[PDB]
């Protein structure tokens, strides 16, 4: 029945500020999306360079 | 007498609370009939791995007969005098309630206590709703919706309380002991957690007396006087798939953290979930529906229904929207979907929050169409806002919502987040968490 | 928080992304030519046209 499933553990790849399954992760949703768009932007500006 | 007024004659909600913790609240009608009941705040969500099902199983026995009342002795009575007794368990609420002749009023309440005091719990009768607990799950299992909404807590909460199910798991439901069922009762149905409520034709005054007789509980240290505040649930955009190209529709649900009862913005959620707002293919309305996504799923033949939702909790809560589609129009029907939700970020107009809500505060009304549903209100207000809260406050809010409010908060809540997806179903079309994720911007 | 500021003031808005990308290269152009060019030159010293120059360079006649 599906009250039998969970959602399996992610914490080998879960991002270190997200790993506590009591801390809200929206907190440090800003940084972890702030991160990767920054290496997104980079890239932008090396290729328009 | 303009509905303006109308709103600030209704009667106010009476609240006094008692040595041991209880609140007695009420709203007085001149209604013969009635309605009373003790919502608990208990649920799922207070249950830990170990006893997941307790409180659903302790639902099942709370009508089974108290320790002064055995079963017949109980039903009997109750049913003899014309009254409804029946009740409820969410995740983290849970509620008994009656429906009476106002003239019953105070044995009730007798009744309730007993009920919440001194359960049974004969350990003949719990072997047999273990069964029946066991069988109503293989039921509840072919209802897709809550299959849904279930893996929807199941991954948007995954690894906390909050993503388990009310009724517990199969391996709980086989093993749980009369003692788990004892303790749970003893640990949560406690009065400072508990709210005895009423509507109807009721003295307010008469209701708190009655509660004083059989509502007595005590208090020696402080440990009782307090409410415990649970651990924090953590939010996490990702998805679920629990896919059967064997069922005729496919559902899909998506959503974001919601803020909590107690944040103020909710009403500005509402009022954008207003302008989505939902459908289905019995709307009369047709082509010519007001909510664009409606007017898209029928021009498209894009679903067989579709409805947003702000599901609230104490410190969380779950923005979004369901939808069950053929396994052929799962795209384009979550394609304009996200559409419309990025529209609410980006272009939200003052008359689509003008409709939006209009359509609210009748909704809001509708929530207090009866002693039941009013009574429901007051048990729910009092555990989640602490007070309560009246449709001349509710309507007061909601006007000062318009077009730059809902697009802020709902960029605020919405705007580039990883959303939470679950997805049953012949879900092949529809895909890639990916593309999903890019939805969440720009619109 | 630069990641939660450039975040919440620059990447998150797909309009000031772009101007920030613009904004960006423009500036990392003159940085990035200014030290390539440094670093060959000074990998070449006394090499150059530009490091002979002045022996010719309205230096006689
Ligand atoms: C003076 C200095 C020179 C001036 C240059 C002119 C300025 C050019 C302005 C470009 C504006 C860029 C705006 C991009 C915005 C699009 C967008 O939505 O984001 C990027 C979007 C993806 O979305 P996300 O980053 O995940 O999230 C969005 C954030 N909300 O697109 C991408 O994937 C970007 C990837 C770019 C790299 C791909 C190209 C690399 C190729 C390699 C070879 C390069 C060299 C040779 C090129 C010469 C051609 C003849």
């Amino acid at each position: 029945v599906h009250n039998d499933v969970t959602v399996p553990d992610f914490s080998a790849y879960r991002r270190e500020d997200v790993m506590d399954a009591t801390t809200s992760s929206q907190t440090s949703s800003e940084d972890r999306k702030g991160f990767s768009y920054l290496v997104t932007a980079t890239a932008c500006v090396a290729t328009a360079y | 007498a303009t509905y303006a007024q109308t709103l600030q004659n209704i009667p106010e909600t009476n609240v006094t609370t008692l040595d041991n913790g209880l609140r007695v609240a009420s709203e007085e009608s001149s209604q013969p009939t009635c309605t009373v009941g003790v919502w608990i705040g208990a649920g799922s969500r207070y249950e830990n791995e170990k006893n997941n099902g307790a409180g659903y199983f302790v639902e099942h026995l709370a009508f089974k007969g108290t320790k002064k009342r055995p079963c017949a002795a109980f039903e009997k009575e109750v049913e003899s005098m014309g009254a409804h007794f029946n009740g409820y368990t969410s995740r983290e609420q849970t509620a008994f309630y009656i429906k009476a002749l106002s003239k019953d009023m105070p044995k009730v309440v007798e009744l309730l206590a007993d009920v919440v005091q001194n359960c049974a719990l004969e350990e003949s009768q719990i072997e047999k709703e273990r069964g029946v607990i066991l069988q109503e799950l293989k039921e509840m299992d072919n209802d897709m919706t809550n299959v849904t909404f279930d893996y929807l807590h199941a991954t948007a909460f995954q690894g906390t309380a909050l993503a388990r199910t009310v009724e517990g798991t199969t391996e709980n439901i086989k093993h749980l002991t009369r003692a788990d069922l004892a303790s749970y009762i003893d640990t949560h149905f406690k009065a400072p957690r508990m709210v005895l409520a009423a509507a109807g034709g009721i003295s307010h005054k008469e209701l708190v007396d009655a509660a004083r007789q059989h509502f007595s509980g005590v208090s020696f240290t402080y440990k009782e006087d307090a409410v415990p505040i649970l651990p924090r649930c953590r939010f996490t955009g990702s998805e679920i798939r629990a896919r059967d190209d064997a069922l005729p529709v496919a559902h899909v649900a998506l959503a974001v953290e919601g803020p909590g009862w107690a944040d103020p913005d909710n009403v500005v959620l509402h009022v954008a979930n207003a302008i989505i707002g939902r459908y289905d293919r019995t709307f009369g309305g047709g082509k010519h529906l007001s909510s664009r996504l409606a007017a898209l799923a029928v021009e498209h033949k894009l679903c067989h229904s579709f409805q947003t939702f702000n599901t609230s909790y104490s410190d969380t809560g779950l923005f979004g929207f369901h939808f069950v589609a053929d396994p052929l129009s799962i795209d384009d029907m979550m394609f304009c979907a996200q559409g419309e939700w990025m529209r609410l970020c980006t272009s939200t107009t003052e008359s689509e929050v003008k409709r939006a809500k209009n359509h609210l505060r009748s909704a809001m009304v509708a929530q207090l169409d009866g002693t039941t549903p009013v009574c429901e209100t007051i048990g729910s207000h009092l555990l989640n806002y602490g007070r309560r809260i009246s449709l001349e406050e509710w309507d007061s809010r909601i006007s000062a919502v318009d077009a730059r409010m809902v697009r802020d908060v709902c960029s605020k809540y919405i705007y580039d987040k990883c959303p939470a997806l679950a997805a049953v179903g012949p879900i092949e079309q529809l895909l890639d968490y990916n593309r999903i994720r890019s939805g969440m911007y720009w619109i | 928080a630069l990641l939660r500021q450039a975040y919440s003031a620059l990447f998150r808005r797909t309009s000031t992304f772009a101007l920030t990308v613009v904004l960006g290269a423009v500036l990392f152009e003159r940085a990035f030519d200014q030290g390539a060019d440094a670093i060959f030159e000074h990998l070449n010293e006394g090499k150059l046209w530009k490091h002979i120059k002045h022996k010719y360079e309205a230096s006689e006649e």
